[PDB]
RNA sequence: ACAGAUGUCCUCGAGAGGUA
């Protein structure tokens, strides 16, 4: 896993180059925790930006940050896939579970040799609640205590999240993922490589017999999986309740959770295995009969994946389609800038 | 308290004198002022009936020899330098049947 | 010069563990024991060898409280720094005292009457080094150390070195 | 610290209602009250008996606290 | 064993833990040299602070054995107690060496008279021991003048800017720069020095460093440190550094009150033996250990308060606690008339704090900041209870019972003591007792608001002093709630200036010859404040030296005037230590870090002594920024040993590479708030401990002897990280489920 | 029941015998974990007893009557 | 030395074994040991002991000393309790 | 710990012998023919240095193989030594056992036989020999040039006189130490 | 809980470390929690066996076993047929009463 | 620079008067 670049998407989705607008820190001392603090609060005060969102799975950002890459190197990379860490992760799980708890959409261009794939409330808002309560902005040691203070009465809001571009792969195949830190649990290193040093951290219910206990190994091979797919070293878990009350926070470090999940049922330690063999055979097919563009300006075609009754449908679609029509001509997932990048070197 | 020395329980139990150099050589202090507590009534003299380095007296003053109170030290013994050897009482008359036993002119 | 010799030692295993694994438990009690253990009278076991023969007898269980005492029977490499031999070592430490002699798990000190009045410490060159005329010792350098200490084992031991007598410097 | 300490005290209620006593030692709730006619000291609890002068006057409950001294 | 020893000691028993030294063997007369890579049986350790002071004084002129022979082995048996503080410590991550410097104004005012009494009493057992020899000639005897001239070691005259101070430096340097050339073990050692060119008190600096070592973002909360320092109040400003990871080194004096003090002419009566046992057992000197770790837990039990609007936190309980206790007792500030014993008001305080906390609507202090109405409330409190505890004193006296002598004819007990306090320090005259009670009442205020400010944020102005030397009495700061306090900085004393700002009596001759012209004469222009005969002595309470000085103060613009007139005809080479300096850091040949530091500085770039570098604690330690020295280090150099007869083999300068340390500027606020990722130590305390010091216990009354016992049973305390987790599992789940199944 | 009652119910004394001496002149240092007999210059023979105080006084005093109890923990028919 | 099994004891238990193993069953019980028997509603270990010993489920071996100096061992479940 | 019974007075036999000199004289403990555990009459082992390094990687091996079928049933030159050493003892003894890397260290850069079939040759070359499996460890051990100088750094060696058939064995061990 | 004052209950708390708790000067009321393996010094009860002797021990029957009984008065009680083997009247006699400390010995003295 | 108090049990050899 190798870090390539980062941009910020902060309110009137400007896409920013290149700046850590938030760069969340966590901080969370036991006394807090045993302080027995809300996360209900202001629930009709959420202010969500999603809503205004122009598109879910928008990767302007992402292309400005590839632009910029390429700009300040040389020859273009080898990874191919590129995804939000949204397909990948429901490609990969969907073996798992069963079809109809994950909606597939995907839209695959091959657009210079590249491919670009593009796709309660009120548990929704508690988890938002404690991860803005789990962190503090700026860094600890250069903010007053009344910003310490007032993180307890603070507001909720969806928007400013730190996006990072990792570059990863097994064996031949290699990929990037757009995944989105939201939390750094150490000193972070100006123009040097941060994933070692990232953190993830979610909410989730308590245990109360082997059931609940399964439910939660359930979440950890999810959240595992995710991080795996990028590289998060340090997993938080947040327990909560029937009334909402933060109870106990622990971290689940890598290099560990394999072993945790592997002394436990036989079918959460054969998962891990399961999924890397899937995700392994996922990516042999995915990159048998693409075509490949080689030099620029050559004929684009896109493609459209459906996952139904245990198999990955594809299908060649022509061009009377208005996908194709929104897509190779209107530019839809794609920018001028790329275009101008593969006219300028040929 | 706890000691890295093995637990064993005695099984023999071995009778003898004291030769000499034994008792010389285990002791660890020499006596020969007849006197306690002559520092000026305040301590213990050096080298006296009452010799520091013997074994805590009193209070919770630990013993130089093993840094320990009196819950774990048996008590040091010291010794003192007869000017001229003296009869042992309880071998008087062992002491006198082997003088007649043997010659008083050879050891033969 | 290593020995390998037939020690013994005795374990007083806690009723606690009483099971059907308690063999196991002294075979792991004996690893973490004896390994690393400077001995006075042996010295130090370095590693023991036939794991998986090793045997236990019956222990006897002590009129005092319910702990039983196991006898175990064992062998290991043991090495003694013993007196009277010549040996080979490599230097660690340096300093007006003299030089830090290293022999396996041991460290031979060199004290100033030892060593012949062909030495003299100086600090001009990088390694701070005894220098003079065909000697060249250093901080990591080969030397050949005769050993006359007393040992002096009380819960550990330790060895004194010469370098009195040709044959006993780099070569 | 605690009130209830060397002053003498009539048990009230109980199988010792009007018996004459001083408290000696006090631990936690219980407090341990002699008896003067009978050789034999009964733990009760200090807020059911009342508190009296040593020399001779009127008595009082536990509101001893608030006031922080005798009598 | 002092009484504040005692008293926590009594309070809290557990705090003392014995410690492990290592004693060398011997076999055949010859020394085995210690190993210092070796485990550290007293656990592991990283960081250690030391306050050169400490060692240095006691050292020199002892009450045993005064050093026969030159400054040498002054030099030697300093050198040979931090070899011994060394290797009982054994560092591994950065060692640091810290001696007095300049401090500020407030520090004087109790500095100089201690140094005035120390003088008259060396004056005054001169002259005895100088009519003894006249009386002993007079038998006829005959002493050889050498022993008559031979006098004390002079201890008023070992002050900062002294040359004393300068030898001193330079030994340091030397020893360290070998220690760290021939020792392997200190491979990863840092050790920087701070003369007495560096201003500060010796602890301060110490807390000043400790702050920005913790000015950087990557700083481990998990590192430990050790400061090791004689002054009882060391164990107390520890635990104000926030620090979990804390403990504080300090010798044995509990044995060391009734340890060997016998004559040196017994020595001889017995010949060997008697001496051979006495050399054997003052050759080892017990220890102990302070921890703060474990102070911690006890102190938040016992600062529990049930009921209160605000959140309870840990960090900010201590932080009421830390500022009632320099407001008891501290070096600098005349001591409370209320509270003298300073140990039995502890308690009656805390009560006082626990019954006032329902009623305030806020803690008490905000990182240093006091809170003035509260504080105005708890001190309204504490005069209402202050009569209850002055009449118990009074009556405690009276019982007991059945130089200008002041505070007996005030006669306190008897009503009306208002103003019959006052008239010890003024006249009988109404309205100036109510403007020297608003004086005293402002001055105390600001002076407790310096001294916090000093101890949490730093030094804050520089040249505030105590115009008076008379604490107020009970019912105190009646009215000052309207007072807004705001300190101005101002520029350190230069050492001549704080030299003569400690103002030593006419003995001390450590000054130049113009500066002693200036004080001899008979007409000098600051001649009313050096007093000859001196008589301020005034017991007021207690015994012995304990009693303070009733000496005017001194001006500081007449100083001033009196330094600015001497300096310009004073010789260069002499003024050339004028300079303020900072800190010299040295690192091994082998260091982490040595490599980009012989690459950037001291190097082929050859910048014009301008370029700076920041290092961060993630490659090896010691973050900070360094500068090229101002000495004469050079690379491929020498350095002369100026120990001369000490034995001391040469050095290269390829072995030590010498610089100058500067600390990096705190960005904002120091404020107290525990590091994040700090893994909490392993737990050790128990609920029976919680009730103990939750109910009242009378020194334990003596009911079962619980105070002193098995002491060594206590063993040792695990120190260092304890499980990757640093949140304890409470309900939860998988690893908390898995934890609660193997304990039930 | 008849040793508990001779030992732990009215004294329990450890001492530490010397494996060449037989007797009880051994310095112990539990802190330091150093046991050496100056007499024979034993360093890793030593074992720790549980005997009553009134047997330490008996053989105090026997020993002080130039009389020697040593003491051994192995039987010496195997010779 | 060890009589092989060509021992020539009693095959049956005496009262002062009976009482040893009892004593010594009672205190591993008291102590956290395993049990490995039916507790079934017993909490006191002497009467875990006597359950123990009632099918001869307790793994203690006796050691009878020769006068001359001689062993031979007896398994607790092959020695008949009459008593 | 002990592996012999009591015997020969040794409950106060005072100073039986003074300790090991150059000129043998062995120890109390460690005289020859040993109380083997399981009969009696042992006598003492012939270990070498290089002898010792390849027991020790004998036995680390044997560990290594237990340990991994274990866990599977429960579920150049000096520079290439080192490493292998370092993965060897990273996990199979476990615990601390610090002292162990440092004699691991010293038979690795002071092997005088890297070689099964060298060993085998070296001991069944010296088995010829009465001497003292002390004196042959040593001779075995550290590599001699001349008579004299072999004689004063092992010494007890008086007994051989001839020097030829010494010459012809030490010229026999730098050949075999040279075809490492 | 009970504390050393009520006949059911305990004096001391011994630690698995070895220090001693006194119940009766702390009190507090508290709610200790007894970790596995400590020791409690309770009161003896009911069928708690202790050996009861008279002297002169003339023969083996002179001091026997019984079964701890709490009645409330101060003075022994026992049946009257066993008097005969302790060769005591009740015209002033006293007897002494031993009380075992650990398991073993309890079952031998039980058994025995 | 610094530094004023506490740890719980004391008899010991005898003599006399009595109880089972
Ligand atoms: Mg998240
Ligand atoms: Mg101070
Ligand atoms: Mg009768
Ligand atoms: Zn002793
Ligand atoms: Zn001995």
């Amino acid at each position: 896993p190798k870090e390539i670049g980062f941009y910020s998407r902060t309110k009137d989705e400007e896409y920013l180059i290149s700046d850590d607008t938030n760069l969340n820190y966590y901080y969370l001392p036991d006394a807090e925790l045993d302080r027995k603090l809300d996360l209900s609060s202001g629930f009709q005060k959420f202010k969500d930006y999603y809503k205004d969102f122009e598109d879910r799975c928008s990767l302007r950002g992402l292309l400005e940050t590839i632009e910029s890459s390429e700009r300040h190197k040389g020859k273009k990379i080898n990874a191919d896939i590129i995804t939000f860490r949204g397909i990948a992760r429901k490609l990969i799980s969907c073996a798992f579970d069963s079809p109809s708890f994950n909606t597939v959409d995907l839209r695959i261009v091959s657009f210079n040799g590249q491919l670009f794939i593009k796709e309660q409330d009120l548990n929704v808002f508690t988890g938002y609640k404690f991860e803005t309560l789990a962190t503090l902005s700026n860094p600890l040691q250069y903010t007053p205590r009344e910003v310490i203070e007032k993180r307890t009465k603070r507001i909720v809001s969806h928007g400013d999240e730190y996006i990072s571009v990792v570059r990863t792969g097994v064996g031949n195949c290699k990929l990037i993922l757009g995944a989105e830190v939201d939390c750094i649990f150490d000193f972070k290193e100006n123009g040097r490589d941060n994933l070692k040093h990232y953190a993830e951290l979610k909410c989730t219910q308590q245990v109360a017999n082997i059931s609940d206990t399964h439910k939660f190994e359930r979440k950890l091979f999810r959240t595992w999986l995710q991080c795996f797919l990028v590289g998060i070293p340090r997993i938080i878990y947040g327990f909560k309740d029937d009334h909402y009350v933060l109870k106990t926070v622990e971290e689940f470090s890598t290099e560990e959770v394999p072993v945790l999940l592997k002394n436990n049922n036989p079918q959460v330690g054969s998962a891990c295995l399961e999924a890397i063999k899937w995700y392994g055979l996922l990516t042999e097919w995915l990159l048998k009969m693409i075509p490949r563009d080689e030099d620029p300006h050559s004929q684009i075609r896109a493609f459209k994946l459906v996952f139904e009754n245990n198999h990955l449908r594809l299908s060649e679609i022509e061009e009377s389609d208005e996908e194709y029509s929104g897509l190779i001509d209107g530019e839809h997932i794609l920018s001028n800038g790329f275009k101008e990048w593969r006219k300028s070197l040929k | 308290q706890y000691s890295s020395a093995p637990l064993r329980t005695v099984k023999e139990v071995q009778f003898g004198l004291f030769s000499p150099e034994e008792v010389r050589a285990i002791s660890v202090a020499k006596i020969r002022f007849p006197e306690t507590m002559d520092e000026t009534q305040t301590r213990a003299k050096i080298g006296g009936l009452n010799d520091p380095r013997l074994g805590s007296i009193d209070r919770n003053l630990k013993c130089q020899t093993c840094q320990e109170g009196m819950n774990e030290c048996p008590g040091h013994f010291g010794h003192i330098d007869l000017a001229k050897p003296v009869f042992h009482v309880g071998f008087i008359a062992k002491i006198k049947k082997v003088c007649e036993c043997v010659c008083m002119h050879c050891g033969k | 010069m290593f020995f390998i010799k037939d020690l013994s030692l005795n374990i007083t295993l806690h009723p606690s563990f009483f099971g059907p694994r308690m063999k196991q438990y002294l075979k792991t009690k004996l690893l973490e024991e004896v390994e690393g253990s400077c001995t006075g009278k042996f010295g130090y076991i370095l590693c023991v060898l036939d794991y998986d023969n090793i045997d236990i007898q019956r222990g006897r269980i002590l009129p005092t409280d319910g702990s039983a005492e196991f006898n175990v029977k064992y062998r290991a490499v043991v090495f003694k720094p013993f007196k009277g031999e010549v040996v080979d070592g490599t230097v660690v430490s340096c300093s007006q005292h003299g030089f830090e002699v290293q022999v396996g798990p041991m460290k031979v000190f060199v004290t100033k009457h030892l060593m012949p009045q062909d030495l003299t410490f100086n600090a001009g060159s990088n390694p701070p080094s005894y220098q003079s005329s065909e000697d060249v010792i250093t901080i990591k350098s080969r030397i050949r150390v005769k050993i006359e200490g007393c040992i002096s084992q009380v819960s550990s031991i330790h060895a004194i070195g010469s370098i009195k007598e040709d044959y006993l410097g780099a070569i | 610290r605690e009130v209830a300490l060397g002053k003498t005290v009539r048990i009230r209620s109980a199988g010792y209602k009007g018996q004459l006593g001083i408290v000696k030692d006090v631990n936690g709730d219980k407090a341990t009250v002699e008896l003067h006619s009978k050789n034999k000291h009964i733990t009760i609890d200090k807020h059911k008996l009342t508190y009296y002068n040593r020399e001779g006057g009127e008595g009082i409950t536990y509101d001893e606290l608030v006031n922080r001294r005798g009598r | 064993v002092p009484s504040f020893f005692r008293w926590l000691s009594r309070k809290y028993p557990k705090i003392i833990s014995p410690v492990l030294e290592e004693q060398p063997q011997i076999v055949d007369g010859v020394i085995l040299p210690l190993d210092y890579s070796a485990s550290n049986p007293n656990g592991e350790l990283d960081n250690l602070y030391l306050d050169m002071n400490g060692i240095v004084h006691p050292c020199s002129h002892p009450e045993n054995k005064p050093p026969p022979e030159t400054e040498d082995e002054m030099l030697l048996a300093v050198f040979e107690y931090t070899n011994r503080v060394l290797n009982m410590a054994r560092p591994r991550k950065v060692l640091v060496m810290a001696v007095d410097g300049v401090a500020p104004r407030a520090k004087m005012n109790q500095q100089r008279a201690r140094r005035f009494r120390s003088a008259r009493d060396a004056q005054i057992e001169n002259e005895a021991r100088e009519e003894i020899m006249r009386q002993r000639e007079e038998v006829g005897e005959i002493i050889d003048d050498a022993v008559r001239n031979k006098k004390t070691w002079d201890s008023n005259a070992i002050t900062p800017g002294t040359p004393f101070m300068d030898k001193l430096a330079a030994a340091l340097r030397y020893w360290t720069a070998f220690k760290l050339a021939t020792d392997p073990g200190w491979k990863n050692l840092q050790v920087i020095i701070s003369d007495a060119t560096v201003p500060g008190e010796g602890e301060h600096k110490i807390m000043n460093f400790i702050r920005s070592q913790r000015a950087d973002p990557e700083y481990n909360p998990n590192t430990t440190h050790c400061i090791y320092g004689l002054d009882a109040d060391l164990i107390f400003l520890g635990l104000a550094t926030h620090e979990p990871h804390f403990k504080i080194l300090r010798e044995d004096v509990f044995a060391q009150d009734n340890r060997k003090r016998n004559n040196l002419k017994d020595t001889i009566n017995m010949t060997e033996e008697e001496k051979q046992f006495l050399q054997k057992q003052n050759s080892e000197q017990p220890f102990l250990w302070l921890h703060i770790n474990v102070l911690r837990e006890y102190l938040s039990a016992e600062l529990w308060v049930p009921g209160l609007p605000f959140t309870f936190d840990l960090e900010r309980a201590i932080d009421d606690w830390v500022f009632m206790c320099f407001f008891c007792g501290n070096d600098f500030l005349p001591h409370l008339p209320c509270l003298d014993v300073r140990e039995n008001s502890i308690d009656i305080l805390l009560d006082i704090w626990k019954v006032v906390l329902p009623k305030l609507k806020t803690y008490m202090t905000c990182d240093g900041v006091l809170n003035l109405p509260s504080v105005e409330t708890l001190l309204q409190h504490l005069g209402s209870r202050e009569g209850d505890i002055f009449k118990t004193r009074h009556i405690q006296e009276a019982r007991k019972k059945e130089v200008f002598d002041t505070d007996e004819f005030v006669k306190l007990f008897e009503p009306g003591y208002h103003e019959r306090y006052y008239t010890a320090k003024f006249h009988v005259t109404p309205q100036d007792i109510e403007q020297l009670r608003k004086d005293m009442v402002k001055c105390y205020i600001e002076g407790v608001a310096w001294v916090l400010m000093y101890y949490y944020q730093g030094c804050a102005s520089w040249n505030w002093f105590y115009p008076y030397h008379y604490a107020p009495l009970a019912t105190d700061f009646h009215g000052f709630s309207h007072l807004e306090i705001k300190f101005e900085e101002g520029t350190p004393f230069l050492p001549y200036e704080q030299l003569m700002s400690v103002l030593p009596a006419a003995s001390g001759h450590a000054l130049p010859k113009i500066f002693r012209s200036l004080m001899s004469e008979p007409d000098s222009e600051i001649i009313d404040f050096y007093p000859e005969e001196f008589p301020i002595d005034m017991n007021g309470k207690k015994m012995s030296w304990q009693g303070i000085a009733l000496l005017p103060f001194i001006d500081q613009d007449r100083l001033l005037t009196a330094v600015r007139a001497q300096y310009p005809l004073l010789s260069d080479a002499e003024r050339a230590r004028n300079i303020r300096g900072e800190p010299v850091l040295l690192i091994s040949n082998k260091n982490a870090n040595y490599e980009r530091f012989s690459k950037k500085l001291y190097s082929k770039e050859n910048n014009n002594n301008n370029v700076v570098v920041k290092f961060q604690h993630f490659k090896s330690g010691l973050s900070g920024i360094v500068s090229k020295d101002v000495e004469g280090f050079e690379l491929n150099g020498k350095i002369v040993c100026p120990i001369q007869g000490g034995s001391l083999p040469n050095l290269s300068t390829t072995l030590i590479l010498k610089m100058s340390y500067r600390l990096i500027p705190l960005p904002s606020r120091n404020k107290s708030i525990i590091l994040n990722g700090f893994i909490p130590s392993e737990p050790v305390l128990t609920a029976y401990d919680l009730d103990s010091i939750m109910y009242k216990y009378n020194n334990q009354n003596y009911s079962r002897r619980w105070n002193f016992g098995n002491d060594l049973k206590q063993n040792i305390v695990p120190v260092g990280p304890k499980g990757i987790t640093q949140y304890k599992p409470r309900t939860g789940g998988y690893r908390a489920f898995f934890y609660f199944a193997e304990l039930s | 029941f008849l040793k508990e009652r001779l030992m732990e119910a009215s004294d329990a004394f450890r001492v530490h015998i010397c494996g060449i001496c037989g007797l009880m002149t051994v310095i112990a240092k539990l802190n330091h974990n150093q046991f050496e007999c100056k007499g024979c210059d034993n360093k890793i023979d030593i074992y720790q007893i549980h005997i009553p105080y009134a047997a330490k006084l008996l053989f105090q005093e026997l020993m002080a009557m130039n009389i020697t109890p040593r003491l051994y923990t192995d039987r010496s028919r195997d010779f | 030395a060890i009589p092989k099994d060509q021992r020539a004891t009693t095959p049956y238990m005496t009262k002062y074994e009976r009482a040893r193993i009892l004593g010594t069953r009672a205190l591993q019980i008291s102590m956290n040991a395993p049990v490995f028997v039916d507790l079934e509603g017993e909490t006191d270990p002497l009467r875990i002991a006597m359950k123990e010993l009632a099918e001869k489920k307790i793994p203690l071996v006796i050691r009878r000393y020769l006068p001359d100096g001689s062993f031979e061992d007896w398994s607790v479940e092959e020695l008949i309790v009459d008593l | 710990s002990t592996s012999t019974f009591q015997t020969r007075r040794r409950r106060l036999k005072k100073v039986e012998e003074e300790e090991n000199a150059a000129t043998l004289q062995l120890g109390q403990e460690f005289q020859l023919k040993q109380i083997n555990h399981q009969g009696e009459e042992e006598e003492l082992i012939a270990l070498n240095l290089s002898e010792a390094r390849l027991v020790i990687k004998e036995a680390l091996v044997e560990r290594r193989r237990a340990f991994k079928r274990s866990q599977k049933k429960h579920k150049e030159t000096r520079e290439k030594e080192l490493e292998s050493i370092d993965v060897l003892l990273e996990q199979t003894t476990g615990g601390n056992n610090k002292d162990l890397k440092n004699t691991m260290q010293y038979l690795t850069n002071f092997s005088r036989f890297r070689d099964q079939e060298t060993v085998g040759a070296v001991i069944q070359l010296l088995k010829s020999t009465g001497l003292h499996p002390f004196e042959v460890a040593q001779l075995g051990s550290l590599a001699c040039d001349t008579a004299d100088e072999a004689k004063t750094l092992i010494p007890s060696l008086n007994n051989k006189i001839s020097d030829d058939e010494l010459e012809r064995i030490l010229k026999e061990l730098s050949n075999l130490e040279t075809l490492y | 809980r009970n504390g050393p004052n009520e006949h059911p209950g305990a004096k001391y708390v011994i630690r698995d470390s070895g220090d001693r708790i006194d119940l009766r000067y702390s009190k507090r009321a508290g709610d200790i929690q007894l970790q596995y393996g400590w020791k409690v010094e309770r009161h003896i009860m009911d069928n708690d066996p202790v050996l009861f002797n008279r002297q002169p021990s003339l023969h083996k029957m002179s001091m026997m076993a019984h079964r701890v009984k709490v009645i409330p008065y101060s003075t022994f009680r026992l049946n009257l047929s066993v008097t005969s083997p302790y060769n005591a009247d009740f015209d002033g006699d006293e007897m002494n009463l031993h009380v075992p400390q650990s398991e073993e010995t309890r079952a031998e003295l039980s058994q025995l």
